[PDB]
């Protein structure tokens, strides 16, 4: 095997394209195309070698799809449970609804991602990654909350003041 | 018993307001690091010619 | 403690080995080409469908 | 009236699951393979001539 | 059916007769051993011989209709008896009283619920943009 | 060649069935074969001999779902009773297989160990935040919606309960019982001198008994 | 298709054992070589010779030889995935007649049974063909449980 | 249609009052309900990456729209719940929506 060569008798080493008549693939971006002639030694010492020309496509990813319908909601749905932050700790103020549903929704993302994501199990994609990452965050935050409102509701008859968590915040509103 | 009530009440809001700052940095530094790997996961500069 | 089983394959010429086993057993089966017969030790657990003699006697899988 | 309606409607819901459930519970192929034919078509049961 | 490159002047068509002696125009189907289709009932099963116009300087054909009625009873159960429900549940929202503060968590999930069902049937209607199914009008 | 040695290597796709244990999965150990043989020449007429013990894997793609843990190849003599002069043959090439869990870690068992613990922090919250039964009742609600995932990526086998299955059955069965008792303990927290008395059973234990275990006003 | 009674004639194998015949009236298996389908068992496996007097003597249809297979669905995986979670989630609903009127959000809960309701409904519909000669019985067991 | 519908329904929780405490089950229950059907969405249009569609720009604005009616939705439910201790009424703001709103009076005090 030899690679053709051009008009100027310069080797072409590469995957040819017509850049008049391509059109380019809606995902994939062609960066290099390299060719290269391999030779191996035979399957015997001594015997016939073997010879193969690899064409290598370096193609990068237009993540366009996924930034609009995936990422972009995802990030912003899972930035409302800091919301619940600002809402009061009582009856009606609906701390809980905020930070659980938006644990509901990101089961519905899951589903979204689990259709597209590859099936192997050498790494683990970034996207998944960034869904495992919120839905923690989320989770801790409903902890939260759950801990906010447990203190926010102790009935005084039932419910002894601790002295040393007073304390503790009359040394943090001085630090603030 | 309404002032040891707003006792417990004033706590709350200072745990909660307290956690919001914690929390939204954790949000934040964890999505920035997350998505930087995607900002630096460029295609290597090959010595190669582009393919077209 | 030793036995001594049968372990040959159908109609072949009777063989024999040593069962260091108490049981000697003879498994039976039919597939579209006809009877096969498999001798040994042991009683092993058998599929479905396969006839299975085990027996705690010298040279009596045959 | 909510105590008169758990005592209503929870039996109803039992009853109508049993039901529905022994149907499949209790469906099973039957044990020739064609209605009629008393053969079983087995191996064991080998008809000579 | 048609001849693919005889015309007229060399191969000419006609409908082909039933194992009865006589002019049928019609699908023939065996009733002993056709198992009909669970989700279509033919109604109408003729068969046509199609002459071409007259050309001043298309082949003919035989033609073999199917007219068929689709069997709903599957999206009745599935989709029609459902929002037949939460309709009688759109219905009941405004029975309950204001102090209970459970309008929107009853009228809004019911919405929720129909958007499931938007999702069921998603992957079974035709997506053809010439009219637009009952069934969609419905929902 | 001259001597009149043929040498054959045709590529084939081989679909090959394999008794599938999903015991352990996605933790499962498979080991699938092919049984390979002359169709119509018995082993009197054609003998066929395997060329290693083993299976060659010098140019084997490493695959991203399984790890070949062990390969071998075994011939098999068969005799038949009608026949005892002609052997038929076979090579049976077996593989041992682990697969790599980690995708049905991440996307399978996390999201149910993150409702397995959120199902208990609904006994944390008073009943006086009037949300109790909305964490209980979204949690199961996703799990439900994760049931989705669940049905999708894990495979519909009724050879063996998967051991994610399992896990999946105990968390589902878990947040029912959380909001049974979540249930009981509301329907306690609102009983009144109105409509109900006290037994001393009920004083005798949580009033006294266990609260000395743990602390409040009492 | 070729070949009409007159031209072929169809018979099931017959088959020998201690210098008796039989016809082969089953699906052979190898029982020592037979793995079973992951959902479904064999119970019955008869073949019969059918000769139908209907079609006309000269028709290919007038023989032939009908190996049956008669199977049972292992319902493992549908128990343990869909009925089960299904069953229990729809016995929830008689908890509202316990909730207070007060904190006992009754509605919402009970119309979230009505969602998780429509979500087993939404997983089974991809499952089963859309024919009609009956309703399937979970499906049955899912109207039942939502008009409730 | 169902994105029209989705949109109409964001607003109404500024037309609903703090006070029935449903404020925020509406808002996040129409979240719920766009997110749900998301998935029909991507189930039907084409997943196409080289450019934007129309049909994507008016998802992601009702999804933008959403998110703001709800941040905005706690905005103002903090405002409701201030208490009158802790938080002092600043004069600006007494200015701005006690003195210089005087459009529509069907209000009083
Ligand atoms: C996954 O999966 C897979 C599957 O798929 C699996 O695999 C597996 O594996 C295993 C292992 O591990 C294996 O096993 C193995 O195998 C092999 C083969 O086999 C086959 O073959 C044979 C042979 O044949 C021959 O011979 C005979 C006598 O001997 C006869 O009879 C015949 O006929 C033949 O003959 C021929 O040939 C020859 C040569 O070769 C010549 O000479 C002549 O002339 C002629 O020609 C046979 O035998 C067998 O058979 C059997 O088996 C079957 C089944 O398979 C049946 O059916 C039958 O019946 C039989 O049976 C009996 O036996 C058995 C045993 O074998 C028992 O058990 C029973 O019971 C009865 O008794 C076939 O066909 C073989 O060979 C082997 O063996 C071995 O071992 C045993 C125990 O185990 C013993 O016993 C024996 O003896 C042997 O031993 C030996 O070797 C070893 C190793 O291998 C060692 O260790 C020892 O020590 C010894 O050694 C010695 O000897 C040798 C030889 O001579 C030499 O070399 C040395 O040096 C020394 O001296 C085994 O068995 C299997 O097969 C497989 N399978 C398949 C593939 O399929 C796996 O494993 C899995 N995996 C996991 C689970 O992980
Ligand atoms: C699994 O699925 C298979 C089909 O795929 C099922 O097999 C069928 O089983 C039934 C019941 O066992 C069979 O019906 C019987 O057929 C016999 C034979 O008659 C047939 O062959 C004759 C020639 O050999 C032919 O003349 C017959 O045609 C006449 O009869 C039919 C039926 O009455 C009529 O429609 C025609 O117009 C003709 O008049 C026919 O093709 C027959 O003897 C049996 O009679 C029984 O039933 C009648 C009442 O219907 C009763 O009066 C009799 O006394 C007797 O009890 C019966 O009709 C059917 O042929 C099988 N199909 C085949 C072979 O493919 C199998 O049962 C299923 N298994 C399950 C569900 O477990
Ligand atoms: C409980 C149920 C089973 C747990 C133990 C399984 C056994 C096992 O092999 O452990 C494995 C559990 O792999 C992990 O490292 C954990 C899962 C991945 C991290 C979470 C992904 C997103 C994080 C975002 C928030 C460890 O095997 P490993 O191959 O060492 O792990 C892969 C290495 N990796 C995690 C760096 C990719
Ligand atoms: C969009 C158009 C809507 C069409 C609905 C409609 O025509 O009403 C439907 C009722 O309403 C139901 O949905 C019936 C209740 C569910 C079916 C269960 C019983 C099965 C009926 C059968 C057992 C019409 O259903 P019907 O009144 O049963 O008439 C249909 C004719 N059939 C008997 C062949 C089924
Ligand atoms: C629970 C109801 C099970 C009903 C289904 C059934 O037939 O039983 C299932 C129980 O398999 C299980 O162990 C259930 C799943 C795990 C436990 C979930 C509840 C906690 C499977 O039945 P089996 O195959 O006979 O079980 C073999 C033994 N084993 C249950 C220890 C594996
Ligand atoms: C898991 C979530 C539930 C935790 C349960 C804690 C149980 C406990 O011991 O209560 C502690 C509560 O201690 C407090 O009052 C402070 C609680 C944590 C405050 C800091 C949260 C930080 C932000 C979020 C990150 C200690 O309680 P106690 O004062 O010992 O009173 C007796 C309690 N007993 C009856 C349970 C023994
Ligand atoms: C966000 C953009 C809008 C910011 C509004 C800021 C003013 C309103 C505000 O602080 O009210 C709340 C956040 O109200 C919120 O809505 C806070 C939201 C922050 C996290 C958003 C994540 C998405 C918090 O109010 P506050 O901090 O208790 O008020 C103290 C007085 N001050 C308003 C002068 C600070
Ligand atoms: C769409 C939903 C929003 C509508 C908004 C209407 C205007 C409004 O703000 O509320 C008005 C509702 O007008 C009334 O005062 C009467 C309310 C209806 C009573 C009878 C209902 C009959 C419905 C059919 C049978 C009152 O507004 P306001 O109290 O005058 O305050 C000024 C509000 N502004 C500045 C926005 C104008």
């Amino acid at each position: 095997f030899v690679f053709a060569v051009d008009d100027e008798g310069k080797t072409i080493s590469k995957i040819d394209i017509d850049t008049e008549a391509y059109t380019e693939n809606g995902e994939w971006a062609i960066d290099f195309c390299p060719g290269v002639i391999r030779r191996h030694d035979g399957d015997s010492a001594g015997g016939p070698g073997e010879t193969d020309v690899i064409y290598s496509l370096i193609i990068r990813r237009k993540p366009l799809f996924y930034v609009i319908n995936i990422i972009v909601p995802c990030v912003l749905i899972s930035g409302l449970v800091l919301l619940a932050y600002f809402l009061p700790a009582q009856a009606g103020g609906q701390k809980c609804t905020v930070s659980i549903n938006v644990l509901l929704a990101q089961t519905v993302f899951l589903f979204l991602i689990a259709q597209k994501t590859p099936e192997t199990s050498l790494s683990v994609p970034l996207l998944g990654r960034y869904l495992i990452f919120v839905m923690v965050v989320a989770t801790l935050i409903v902890m939260n909350c759950v801990i906010v409102l447990n203190v926010s509701l102790r009935t005084p008859t039932t419910h002894a003041m601790s002295p040393r968590l007073r304390y503790v915040l009359l040394e943090l509103l001085p630090q603030l | 018993t309404g002032e040891e009530v707003s006792d417990w009440v004033r706590m709350g809001k200072a745990l909660d307001s307290i956690c919001f700052w914690a929390a939204l940095v954790l949000f934040l530094v964890g999505s920035s690091l997350i998505f930087l790997g995607a900002y630096f996961n460029r295609v290597p500069q090959l010595p190669y010619p582009p393919c077209m | 403690g030793s036995m001594i089983c049968y372990n040959q394959q159908s109609s072949q010429p009777p063989t024999t080995k040593t069962c260091s086993e108490t049981s000697c057993y003879k498994k039976t089966w039919r597939d579209h080409r006809g009877t096969i017969i498999e001798r040994g030790c042991g009683c092993p657990k058998v599929k479905p469908g396969i006839k299975l003699h085990c027996c705690r006697t010298d040279k009596c899988n045959n | 009236v909510d105590r008169l309606c758990l005592f209503v409607v929870t039996p109803i819901m039992v009853v109508g699951t049993a039901w529905i459930f022994l149907q499949g519970a209790y469906n099973q192929p039957p044990p020739q393979p064609f209605p009629g034919d008393p053969f079983s078509y087995l191996e064991k049961d080998k008809r000579f001539i | 059916f048609s001849s693919y490159s005889y015309d007229s002047s060399e191969v000419s068509l006609q409908t082909g007769l039933s194992p009865e002696g006589q002019e049928r125009q019609e699908v023939y189907i065996h009733e002993g051993t056709f198992i009909e289709n669970g989700q279509w009932e033919i109604i109408h099963k003729p068969s046509r011989l199609i002459q071409p116009s007259v050309d001043p300087r298309r082949r003919e054909e035989v033609t073999f209709y199917l007219i068929i009625r689709r069997k709903p009873l599957f999206y009745l159960v599935n989709v029609i008896a459902p929002c037949i429900l939460i309709t009688l549940l759109a219905i009941f929202v405004f029975y309950l009283p204001p102090d209970a503060g459970e309008k929107m968590g009853l009228s809004i999930f019911a919405l929720l619920t129909l958007t499931v069902f938007l999702l069921l049937l998603a992957d079974k209607v035709p997506e053809t943009s010439l009219s637009v199914p009952i069934i969609i009008k419905y929902l | 060649d001259y001597t009149g040695h043929i040498t054959w290597t045709p590529p084939a796709i081989f679909k090959s069935y394999c008794e599938i244990i999903v015991t352990h999965f996605p933790f499962d150990e498979q080991n699938c074969s092919m049984k390979l043989g002359t169709w119509t020449y018995d082993g009197s007429v054609v003998v066929i001999n395997p060329e290693s013990d083993q299976p060659d894997l010098s140019n084997f793609m490493e695959s991203g779902e399984w790890v070949i843990k062990e390969s071998r190849g075994w011939k098999h003599w068969v005799f038949y009773a009608c026949c005892p002069s002609t052997p038929y043959l076979d090579i049976t090439y077996h593989f041992v297989m682990q697969r790599l869990p980690l995708y049905f870690i991440v996307n399978v068992i996390i999201p149910c160990l993150l409702f397995s613990f959120l199902t208990g922090l609904v006994f944390y919250l008073p009943t006086d935040s009037g949300e109790k039964m909305t964490l209980s009742i979204s949690v199961l609600l996703s799990l439900t919606v994760f049931l989705l995932v669940i049905v999708e990526l894990i495979p519909s086998t009724s050879s063996a309960v998967p051991l994610i299955g399992k896990y999946m059955l105990f968390t589902m069965v878990f947040v029912i019982a959380s909001i049974i008792i979540t249930v009981i303990v509301i329907n306690t927290h609102h009983r009144s001198p109105s409509t109900h008395v006290m037994p001393e059973w009920v004083r005798k234990v949580f009033i006294d008994t266990i609260p000395n275990i743990m602390f409040f006003s009492t | 298709l070729k070949y009409t009674t007159k031209e072929i004639t169809l018979s099931l194998k017959q088959a020998e054992e201690d210098g008796r015949s039989y016809p082969v009236e089953w699906i052979i298996i190898d029982p020592e070589g037979f793995t079973e389908n992951g959902e479904w068992e064999i119970v019955h496996r008869p073949a019969r010779v059918n000769v139908d007097p209907s079609v006309p003597l000269d028709s290919p249809n007038r023989q032939d030889v009908t190996f049956y297979l008669i199977i049972r669905r292992k319902p493992l995986f549908y128990v343990i995935n869909i009925l089960v979670p299904c069953v229990l989630i729809s016995f929830m609903i008689n908890l509202v007649f316990y909730l207070p009127a007060d904190c006992g959000e009754k509605t919402s809960m009970a119309i979230s049974v009505l969602l998780a309701q429509s979500v087993f409904l939404l997983l089974i519909s991809k499952r089963l063909p859309a024919t009609s000669m009956a309703i399937p019985l979970i499906g049955k067991f899912l109207l039942f449980g939502m008009v409730l």
